[PDB]
RNA sequence: GGUUGCGGCCAUAUCUACCAGAAAGCACCGUUUCCCGUCCGAUCAACUGUAGUUAAGCUGGUAAGAGCCUGACCGAGUAGUGUAGUGGGUGACCAUACGCGAAACUCAGGUGCUGCAAUCU
RNA sequence: GAGAACAGAAAUCUCCAGUAGAACAAAAGGGUAAAAGCCCCCUUGAUUUUGAUUUUCAGUGUGAAUACAAACCAUGAAAGU
RNA sequence: GCCCUGAAAAUGGAUGGCGCUCAAGCGUGUUACCUAUACUCUACCGUCAGGGUUGAUAUGAUGCCCUGACGAGUAGGCAGG
RNA sequence: AAAUAUGUAAGAAGUCCUUGUUACUUAAUUGAACGUGGACAUUUGAAUGAAGAGCUUUUAGUGGGCCAUUUUUGGUAAGCAGAACUGGCGAUGCGGGAUGAACCGAACGUAGAGUUAAGGUGCCGGAAUACACGCUCAUCAGACACCACAAAAGGUGUUAG
RNA sequence: GGAAUACUGCCAGCUGGGACUGAGGACUGCGACGUAAGUCAAGGAUGCUGGCAUAAUGGUUAUAUGCCGCCCGUCUUGAAA
RNA sequence: GAAAUUGUUGAAAGGGAAGGGCAUUUGAUCAGACA
């Protein structure tokens, strides 16, 4: 036998595929698992996985957020791309030209960008403009402003947020939450 | 512990700036090989000065072979032995043709006789008692006396088959 | 029944040092400590305030405070199969600077030294530190010292 | 860097038998463990 | 009935699957219970010199 | 080198007996109007530095001195101890193998080192 | 220990030795000598505000405790506490 | 040291049984020999891992090809059927 | 005053120079903290290893334990009761100890060839009625760890001292 | 004085007997021998010969024989109980 | 028109249970492949 120093069998514990069921979404696999075994550019080796990423660790990227990164210095002539949707954001109020490569745009935001006179291009579009994936910006959106993760690590002096239906006073705010009724937290 | 050869061993206390060539000690020592040579040396001498392996060097190892390999000789033999009870100074006397041979048997007869195990025994001296008549155990002497003669009544041939067709003969 | 009160089992721990009782000498007020500096923990039995719990007792910690007579002391102790961070407020009389790092800061500068002295000379360096090696070879001499033979001796009683 | 590169060498039990009837006990006390020293040739080879 | 009181059998290795993590360290740690007079002052430190390194890009 | 004032390490500085100490300094020492404290100007306060003394303090040296400090293959690789065996022994216990290793003992050497400022034949 | 009328084993007075062999509410263990013990003097910080920390720990609560911040005070020539 | 005495229990009975006495017993040594799901080499299965391969004009891209290591299992989890 | 255990440290989050910030702090631009600018690369600062490392969520069963060596408390003691560290059994078959939860050896995919462990080799039964030196004769001999018990005390039996 | 020999160790010295295995399926590599052309035991067996062409080999089955094998389910520290 | 369970017929085995595992003999029985 052998005293073994490590789990047997384990699997490496990364998606390997998308777990969706979607044709496109596979070519765009199919597409980029070519372009990643033969180029050499890591930017191919990054998207291929990000195609495999659950809903959650997509979070859209908005389009005020794009427009930000573009203020990044030297950055203003870059495609952005995105392996995700991408959202609308009323509250810029000026926007900028250049090109967002990604997986879905909202409908406000694709008419936001092309009303500016930009370009809202597929990843298969942007493959074939910049197979080492040459100028791109590639941004994520905010993973942990999801509501769920609030909830994270509740326990005394973590700060959390009770799992909690109704709210209000008399939902959870005595004993344990104040000095003055027993304890606090 | 098995069959023996003798070994000179030399050591001494590892060097120091203060005492450089420090002083050499030499034991003579029957073992089965030098590696267990080695470690009874190491194991008397820290029965008698204040050194340990750790902080001494073993300088030269040498077997020493019989001087005169087919004579026969009287061995005095010098042993300290523990018992279950005690440990007890003894003096038996071996003949044979080497002291090599010779404390092959001592070892052998302590075990049988004493029930000594070898960690359990110490040789303090194998000597050749030069001048018979200082010899002076007798199953020894008995093997001195002139124009020696014995038989070997009652002859056991072995047999090689199992069956046999005859009814053997122990004449001899 | 059982008692675990605070210094339960202290005995020695706190105790004071044969012939070393009375005031504590000046030097250790005249030590100064800045955050980051590495000490060393141990009670002194005669200071009952701002005194170390036994189980800080033979610790080495990091500073991350100083107040007027006191440094606070972060030691990471391990409860369950974690570490957790501990700060503790100590007097002065119950820390003093470890010398835990002496040899390494005394490498330093002087690892700094070999190499300047020899970068600029014409390299060859070997500045990491190595274990014992095993010795090499020797040739001891006989000449004022021939081997004396021991042998093993009998058994005796003197009592 | 050599010695590492080397996988762990795996060697069949020794043709000959190991010597002695009990393996556990030191070397030098008629076992088989510890430095053996420059008898680990013999052994080495006899399970290579 | 009576029953067993107590023991640490069995525990280490219970501690020692996922294995005593290594305290995990940080550069900038916190000021957590640090002076508050110094606190105090080492703020309006700060402000100065980041107001003093917004000068050297003018 | 001495001595003072403030020290650091806090007996190689302590303890017992005895002798020696130039110069300066400390000291003992004189006084009771004043601030001040006492049963008591002994302590403590003040005033003189004058009237006196090395007696004590202090400093140093002596002692097969007590103590304390150091060292050593002195005792001892001893006691004890991590590790091994389908080792011994009815047991109590004990050897052995690879390691770590005391304390007492015994013998020798020692008996304050030193920082800042002032002062001194 | 040695000394002083009544005065004795033990009253009160003095000197010498005294590493704590005493005392410090209480159990015991720590600690302490120009004090932490004994006598005296002045006092209320045993107060006000709200956090951090250590023990027990789930790193919850409670008890107890620690070092600071912001007040107002006490004492002391003062450093301080 | 071995042996003997010290040495008394209940159905007939256990060095495992037979039986063994210069042992087939006790102490010790030296060889050889027997044989585990263990070790070495090899085939096949499965698991995990690392490579390679969308180029049409034929058949699985969850595929095809190369290489390496690993495989006990209650309660229990998950997976492919 | 040990041995075994035990805290920290062995660098880029490092070392050195220059001299900014503040309401803290100093007699003092003195310090303290945080900085800007500059000097030095993998012998960049011990060993060995590393089927990589870090991180997050959620949930089962479990919450009667028992054994062995060593340390160890109560008890005359217990196949008794209670702790310490590790290794086990529980959850596990395989070879050995005739037998047997826990001892020894060794941990398991389906198989061939080899070699071994622990344990054995008169016959049961694979394997020397092998070699070698002693010892032992029992009118209740003895015969292999855990283990299935024997003691004080004696023998002019015999052995060696 | 001069040899031998034992013992231990080395040889990329030669050489006999016996057993199991023969995965892979054009070529591709690293080589070896040769003046050369070639050849080879160098990234996994081929050559030659015979017998049968069927219950012969093989499967299934019943029996016999060697060694082995306790009744499952369960609760339990522990069940063939 | 299953199973437990039964009668008959045929074949086998059986010294205090039977059934099971590895393996082969023996009987019975059978697929495939040859060309
Ligand atoms: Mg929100
Ligand atoms: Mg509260
Ligand atoms: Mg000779
Ligand atoms: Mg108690
Ligand atoms: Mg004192
Ligand atoms: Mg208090
Ligand atoms: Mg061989
Ligand atoms: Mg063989
Ligand atoms: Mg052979
Ligand atoms: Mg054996
Ligand atoms: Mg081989
Ligand atoms: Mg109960
Ligand atoms: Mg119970
Ligand atoms: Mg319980
Ligand atoms: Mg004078
Ligand atoms: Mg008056
Ligand atoms: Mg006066
Ligand atoms: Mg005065
Ligand atoms: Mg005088
Ligand atoms: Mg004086
Ligand atoms: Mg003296
Ligand atoms: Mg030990
Ligand atoms: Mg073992
Ligand atoms: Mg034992
Ligand atoms: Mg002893
Ligand atoms: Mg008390
Ligand atoms: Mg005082
Ligand atoms: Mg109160
Ligand atoms: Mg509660
Ligand atoms: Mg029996
Ligand atoms: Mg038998
Ligand atoms: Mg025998
Ligand atoms: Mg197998
Ligand atoms: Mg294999
Ligand atoms: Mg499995
Ligand atoms: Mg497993
Ligand atoms: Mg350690
Ligand atoms: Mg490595
Ligand atoms: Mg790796
Ligand atoms: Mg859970
Ligand atoms: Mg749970
Ligand atoms: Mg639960
Ligand atoms: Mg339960
Ligand atoms: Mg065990
Ligand atoms: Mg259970
Ligand atoms: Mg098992
Ligand atoms: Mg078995
Ligand atoms: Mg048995
Ligand atoms: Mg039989
Ligand atoms: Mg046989
Ligand atoms: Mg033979
Ligand atoms: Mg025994
Ligand atoms: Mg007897
Ligand atoms: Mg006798
Ligand atoms: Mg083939
Ligand atoms: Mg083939
Ligand atoms: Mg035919
Ligand atoms: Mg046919
Ligand atoms: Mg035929
Ligand atoms: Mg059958
Ligand atoms: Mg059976
Ligand atoms: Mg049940
Ligand atoms: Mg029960
Ligand atoms: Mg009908
Ligand atoms: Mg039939
Ligand atoms: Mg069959």
């Amino acid at each position: 036998g052998i005293d073994h120093t490590s789990k047997q069998h384990k699997r490496s514990g990364h998606r390997t595929a998308p777990k969706s069921d979607n044709v496109y979404l596979k070519l765009l696999v199919k597409l980029y698992t070519f372009l990643a075994r033969r180029t050499d550019a890591p930017f191919n080796k990054v998207v291929l996985k990000a195609l495999f990423l659950s809903k959650i660790n997509r979070p859209p990227v908005s389009v005020s957020r794009i427009a930000r990164a573009l203020k990044q210095e030297g950055a203003a002539n870059k495609t952005v791309v995105v392996v995700g949707t991408v959202t609308d954001d009323a509250r810029i109020f000026e926007f900028p030209k250049t090109t967002v490569a990604a997986l879905r745009f909202t409908a406000g935001a694709r008419a936001k960008i092309v009303k500016a006179g930009g370009e809202c291009i597929t990843l298969d579009q942007l493959a074939v403009r910049a197979p080492k994936g040459q100028n791109t910006l590639i941004l994520r959106g905010p993973r942990n402003s999801r509501e769920a993760v609030r909830h994270f690590g509740m326990g005394p002096h973590k700060g959390k947020a009770p799992r909690i239906l109704s709210t209000g006073r008399k939902f959870e705010r005595a004993r344990g939450r104040r000095r003055s009724k027993g304890f606090k937290v | 512990m098995a069959h023996f050869k003798e070994y000179q061993v030399i050591g001494r206390r590892l060097p120091t700036e203060s005492v450089p060539e420090p002083k050499l000690f030499r034991m003579r020592i029957f073992a089965s090989n030098e590696v267990i040579a080695k470690s009874r040396y190491w194991y008397f001498l820290q029965k008698l000065h204040k050194v340990k392996k750790a902080s001494g060097e073993i300088v030269s190892i040498n077997q020493i072979n019989e001087a005169h390999p087919t004579k026969v000789k009287n061995f005095g033999v010098w042993v300290r032995y523990d018992s279950r009870s005690g440990t007890h100074n003894m003096y038996k006397e071996i003949r044979d043709v080497s002291r090599v041979a010779a404390v092959e048997t001592l070892y052998q007869d302590m075990a049988a006789r004493h029930r000594a195990r070898f960690r359990s025994i110490h040789i303090l001296k194998v000597a050749e008692i030069e001048k018979t008549a200082d010899v002076k155990r007798q199953y020894v002497k008995q093997f001195l006396t002139k124009d020696l003669k014995f038989p070997l009544p009652h002859r056991v041939q072995k047999s090689t088959k199992t069956f046999s067709y005859k009814r053997p003969s122990t004449f001899y | 029944g059982k008692s675990h009160g605070y210094r339960s089992r202290t005995r020695y721990m706190f105790q004071r040092d044969f012939r070393k009782h009375g005031a504590v000498h000046l030097s250790t007020y005249l030590k100064v400590y800045k955050v980051g500096d590495i000490v060393d923990i141990k009670a002194n039995g005669s200071i009952q305030k701002g005194m170390p719990h036994k189980f800080y007792q033979g610790k080495t910690g990091v500073v991350y405070n100083v107040t007027k007579s006191s440094v606070g002391v972060i030691i990471n102790k391990m409860v369950g199969n974690r570490y957790l961070e501990k700060r503790l407020n100590l007097r002065v009389e119950h820390i003093k600077h470890s010398k835990c790092r002496q040899e390494f800061l005394e490498r330093v500068k002087a690892n700094a030294a070999k190499r300047a002295e020899a970068k600029a000379q014409g390299v060859a360096v070997q500045l990491k530190r190595q274990p014992a090696q095993p010795r090499e070879s020797r040739i001891v001499s006989t000449e004022g010292n021939v081997p004396q033979t021991l042998a093993p001796v009998p058994y005796e009683t003197f009592i | 860097q050599a010695n590492n590169f080397l996988w762990p060498f795996k060697l069949s039990n020794p043709s000959g038998g190991w010597g002695v009837p009990r393996k556990f006990k030191h070397f030098i006390q008629g076992g088989s463990f510890g430095n053996r020293e420059e008898f680990i040739n013999k052994l080495v080879k006899s399970m290579n | 009935a009576k029953s067993k009181n107590h023991t640490a059998h069995n525990q280490t290795r219970k501690a020692h699957r996922n294995g005593i993590k290594k305290p995990k360290t940080y550069k900038y740690p916190s000021l957590k219970g640090v002076d508050p007079k110094f606190r105090r002052n080492h703020k309006h430190a700060l402000h100065g010199t980041a107001k003093a390194l917004a000068a050297a890009k003018k």
